[PDB]
């Protein structure tokens, strides 16, 4: 029921630094909202949220439950 | 381990003003109790208080009505320590009406049946020979205080102006603690509770009313369990 | 301000107040809670204190235990302490694991467990754990019964004398400087020397006649708020 | 008390009192110098006389004086008229109607004044504790019956204005016409485009309905099928009526108006100009600054019910709570020594054949035998000494029943409101002047 | 003038003793009139049973060493007015503990009278090394809330007795914490949350009933100076 809902200290060692953390769950956000944006379109490389979702929620908070879970990957280019 | 069952007992020092104790409460109970009886007293008890009012010639309460010394703005806090009690659930409209010289009081508010006003001797404004004072009052029942931003809700009648309103009978109210005669170490003390109201209402019923209020509080307590 | 303030008088020895029912022994921290209610124990006060499993005891008790013939591991057991029943308050805001804290906690230790928090624990703990210190603080400061009142400020009994004794030391000098013996600017930094050393011994004065459980001094000493020598000045002469 | 404050926070002071806005009802400082009644009567908003008569008609608007040669003179008083900051400037009436006047005395009183004296502020009950942390950091704890008194509450009269002025393509009409609005949002106006008088108006309410004469409009296509589907007619006007500005609110109070074609005088170009008065009574609230004399400052942080306010042996709740932990670092103990001064001319006080060396000085004063609600007068560098008022919180009138509610120390015993038990030490309490 | 949504006590177990209460929304200021209230009843109003004096066979009290166990007083004294009873005979009772070499010595051993039962057999009194020899003798009075111990001339009878303190009260500690909550539009509504700690005899939940009827009592005893009537579901 707050910001701090998903711990930092687990969050921060998945990701090994603290500004690829933000850009990470930052990135996801972003693609989780295109998906809800399609409105009928349906295209195959949008991906919905892997968690459960409140009846309201913002995607960022979504994002974030993800990598608490650890199963979304990222990797540097 | 000694089983003694709690009394009140009361007792008049004045005709608004009384004192009811306890007697044989528990250790470290007695400040808590009282407490709570003058926090529920204190906060609710219902009373009935004039939550609007309307002037001839008069469209809002900074402008001045001619002939009276007092200014309506003045008017209105003056008026707010008039006492009422009303029995009607209803809004009831009460009449004033004051021609020629003389000090207009409280006595000379026309009160309709059912509503009755308790201190006459108060005094509204004054007028001069040329003055001329007519006032509608609209009393309302309540509880608490309401402020006039909720209580206005006619926007067509421009002549009308809402007042905030202070419902609650009581002026104030102490508890004291003792410790009792009877021989044990534990020391039971003896609550002693005085209460301190308006005219408006007997401070037995007031206490009746906050003790009434409680019982609904704590029954939730034991009633919703088993 | 107020939240170290109220945490110096919830956990400070005896001798602050009445210390009543002190140099007892307690079935556990809840039966002192039970005997604090009636009004026999009081916050401060020595006392012995059981403690339930899993309460960390100090650093210093780990090598010392209980009197048995078997090895023990008191370290997360039941453990006897001698302590006040507000250090045991106190403690309980502190996380689980962490070692018990058993002196006057003031400013300097209270910064010190927050910057020990923060190295070996989590972020979320150390933040958890100020919200629990703020709470607890807050109610203690109002319990803590510092005021101000024109008796609270105490002037010194013994200043009207040190003064007079420092004027006719000076008067002298201004009396051989009327014969020309010696000139403005040396007096002026004879004088100014002369009076120096006035303040420093109507400060002493001061600092030895108030007493340790007055609010002003109270809220200097534990580092709430204040200075020595805004003190001084309050109630003794505020110098040059 | 000057002397016992920090020049530093003197300053501050001194400066707050030129800031303190008037109130409803004004009241006298139970402490405070003398000089406060000079200061009035000099300055202009206190109405005096300049003839020694007989009050011969009392109103509110007016009031009629006769002198023993005859001649009248009708002192005609300022009535809720704004100032240059917006607070009111109302005059009251203090004399009855068969009073005998002098020359030089107070016919009228003024904004902020009481009885001819300057009276900036009131004088609330205050308790120096720290309170849950509510009052920390300088912060206030207020009462809710000072909102419920209407004990700290100030009218705020506005002033906004629109000028009907002559264009190019046209005219500017202060017209009741405006296009494409609703029915009920010009409810309240008049009939030539005005809020009535007494028309309670919130944010964005239109005030006086005016309309820009042309505009040269290139529409779009959607909007030309437009004006053909709902059958409107563009009007070739646009709305530029005045309107209530953002976060404001109020009870119109008077309208004056000034037209070219009337023999009022106008800038070039103005056909019309037309201003409102909105007045409003803003109550006291949390962020609302508020301060003693002696430059001790702070907003409103909570305004607690009155049960749950700690209160006295005798049931009285204190009306403010005042941080300890401000007053030792400011260096401004003069605020306490007025607070047990201000309890003392509250609750009177007795010495009669007490024969005592600090009495001594005040018996050929004639400040020995001091009944209830009295005001006193210390001057700024001649004031009361501390022995004097040690010893005066000696002999305090008991006020009922036969105790009193402060020790000798100055301090009290207060039952908190909330848990109801007793607080363990005796907290400093008494009567403080509050701007 | 009716209340606008009414109150409900709720019920959240955490263990077989301990549990937490939420009460749903309430009238502005009603969280600390019914807490604290609450709080003080539910310590001290309850009755229960509970040990108030032990007696020692060929011991003093200034003679704190007991032969042939290796715990001394104090600790025996701690643990023994830990245990928990249950009676019902509304007089003193008196329970025998008579126990001899070496081992571990629990609340499962003791004897009790008819009317009296030992919740708690799990508990450990004293270690005994060698010959056991213990013998002790413990006074169960049924009673109400705390006290502390006094000297009842005991010692002057018999050297060996010697008083405690007792915890009659079943529940430990009782921590309230008042917080707000929003409702209709509307943030001045208290939701009041009391966490109850209860000893192995009685169950939390009808704890607060107990305390709970004992306040009706206690603040009905007001409706007998008039009836009156206030809006109320």
């Amino acid at each position: 029921e707050g910001i701090i809902n998903p711990p930092i200290d687990e969050l921060l060692e998945a990701t090994d630094s603290k500004y690829s953390l933000v850009i990470y769950a930052a990135k996801r956000a972003r693609q989780i909202n295109a998906y809800y944006s399609q409105l009928g379109e349906g295209l195959l490389e949008y991906v919905g949220p892997l968690v459960d979702t409140h009846v309201h929620e913002k995607p960022l908070s979504i994002a974030l439950r993800e990598i608490n879970a650890g199963l979304l990957t990222s990797e540097a280019i | 381990l000694i089983a003694q069952r709690p009394s009140l007992t009361e007792e008049v020092v004045d005709e608004f003003r009384s004192r009811f104790v306890i007697e044989p409460l528990e250790p470290g109970f007695g400040y808590t109790l009282g407490n709570s009886l003058r926090r529920t007293l204190l906060s609710s008890i219902p009373g009935a208080a004039v939550t609007s009012i309307r002037i001839d010639g008069v469209l809002h309460e900074f402008t001045t009505v001619p002939g009276v010394k007092e200014d309506v703005t003045d008017l209105i806090l003056n008026i707010k320590q008039l006492v009422v009690s009303s029995e009607h659930d209803e809004p009831v409209v009460m009449y004033l009406r004051k021609q020629g010289p003389g000090l207009v009081t409280a006595a000379d508010i026309a009160p309709p049946a059912g509503v009755e006003v308790h201190n006459p001797d108060l005094v509204l404004a004054t007028l001069n020979g040329k003055g001329k004072l007519e006032m509608e009052l609209t009393v309302e029942r309540g509880r608490g205080y309401v402020s006039a931003v909720q209580n206005k809700q006619v926007g067509q009648e421009i002549g009308r102006i809402p007042v905030d309103s202070i419902y609650s009978p009581v002026l104030k109210v102490t508890y004291k603690v003792e410790a009792t005669r009877v021989e044990q170490r534990t020391d039971f003390d003896k609550l002693i509770v005085d209460v301190e109201t308006k005219q408006a209402m007997r401070p037995r019923d007031a206490m009746a009313s906050a003790g009434k209020t409680l019982v609904e509080l704590f029954g939730l307590a034991r009633e919703l369990n088993i | 301000q107020d939240m170290v303030l109220g945490l110096f008088f919830l956990t400070t020895d005896s001798e602050g107040r009445s210390p009543k029912g002190e140099g007892r022994a307690f079935g556990s921290s809840a039966e002192a809670i039970m005997a604090f209610d009636a009004g026999d124990l009081t916050l401060q006060a020595k006392i012995d204190i059981r403690f339930p499993v899993g309460t960390i005891p100090p650093r210093g008790f780990e090598p010392p235990a209980r009197e048995e013939g078997e090895p023990e591991w008191q370290q997360g057991d039941t453990f006897t302490l001698k302590t006040t029943l507000g250090r045991a308050l106190f403690n309980e805001l502190l996380p689980e694991d962490y070692p018990f804290v058993d002196y006057e906690v003031g400013k300097k230790q209270l910064s010190e467990i927050v910057n020990d928090l923060a190295e070996r624990y989590p972020k979320v703990i150390v933040a958890a754990t100020l919200d629990n210190l703020k709470a607890a603080g807050f109610f203690w400061a109002t319990r803590s019964g510092v005021t101000v009142a024109i008796s609270d400020i105490v002037v010194p009994d013994a200043k009207k004398e040190i003064v007079k004794g420092y004027e006719g030391q000076d008067e002298k000098v201004q009396k051989q400087y009327e014969r020309g013996l010696i000139t403005k600017e040396e007096r002026t930094q004879e004088l100014i020397a002369i009076w120096t050393k006035a303040t420093n011994e109507v400060a002493e004065a001061m600092n030895d006649n108030f007493p340790k459980t007055n609010p002003v001094s109270m809220m200097v000493n534990s580092g709430a708020r204040g200075n020595m020598m805004q003190m001084r000045q309050i109630a003794g002469m505020r110098g040059l | 008390f000057l002397e016992h404050d920090d020049a530093n926070r003197a300053l501050m002071g001194a400066n707050m009192m030129r800031q303190a806005v008037p109130l409803i009802k004004s009241e006298s400082p139970l402490v405070g110098t003398g000089m406060e009644y000079r200061s009035a009567a000099d300055a202009g908003d206190v109405v005096k006389a300049e003839k020694a008569g007989v009050v011969q008609e009392v109103s509110a608007d007016y009031i009629t004086t006769t002198n023993d040669d005859g001649t009248y003179i009708t002192y005609r008083l300022a009535k809720f008229s704004r100032s240059n900051q917006g607070t009111s400037v109302n005059q009251k009436v203090i004399v009855a109607e068969g009073d005998r006047i002098i020359e030089g005395q107070v016919l009228a009183d003024g904004p902020a004044t009481e009885n001819g004296e300057m009276a900036l502020g009131k004088n609330l009950l205050v308790a120096f504790m720290p309170w849950e942390g509510h009052n920390y950091e300088d912060a206030i704890i207020l009462s809710q019956r000072l909102v419920q008194d209407d004990v700290l509450s100030s009218i705020h009269i506005e002033e906004h204005e629109v000028d009907a002025r002559d264009t190019k393509l046209g005219p500017e009409e202060i017209t009741r016409d405006i296009p494409n609005v609703s029915e009920e949002v010009l409810a309240d106006l008049d009939e030539r485009g005005i809020i009535r008088i007494g028309a309670e108006v919130v944010a964005g309410d239109i005030l006086v309905g005016k309309v820009t004469p042309k505009g040269e409009t290139e529409l779009t296509p959607e909007e030309r099928l437009l004006r053909a589907i709902f059958g409107e007619k563009a009007r070739e006007v646009r709305d530029t009526s005045l309107k209530v500005p953002h976060g404001e609110i109020g009870k119109v109070i008077g309208v004056r108006v000034f037209d070219r074609e009337e023999g009022d005088e106008l800038p070039p170009g103005v056909n019309q100009l037309v201003r409102v008065y909105v007045a409003q009574k803003r109550k006291i609230t949390d962020g609302d600054k508020l301060a003693g004399r002696h430059g001790n400052k702070g907003v409103i942080s909570k305004i607690n019910p009155i049960e749950d306010m700690p209160f006295l042996e005798d049931g009285t709740p204190v009306d403010i709570i005042l941080n300890p932990l401000a007053v030792p670092s400011r260096m401004n103990p003069g605020q306490v020594l007025e607070i047990h001064l201000g309890w003392l001319a509250s609750r009177g006080w007795d010495v009669s054949g007490l024969a005592e060396e600090w009495a001594q000085r005040l018996q050929v004063i004639g400040a020995d035998k001091v009944e209830p609600g009295t005001n006193v007068a210390t001057p700024v560098f001649d004031g009361a000494r501390e022995d004097e008022l040690a010893g005066l919180l000696q002999h305090t009138i008991p006020n009922r029943d036969g105790e009193r509610m402060v020790l000798p120390s100055g301090k009290a015993r207060l039952f908190d409101g909330r848990s109801g038990e007793p607080f363990p030490e005796p907290i400093s309490v008494g009567y403080m002047y509050i701007l």
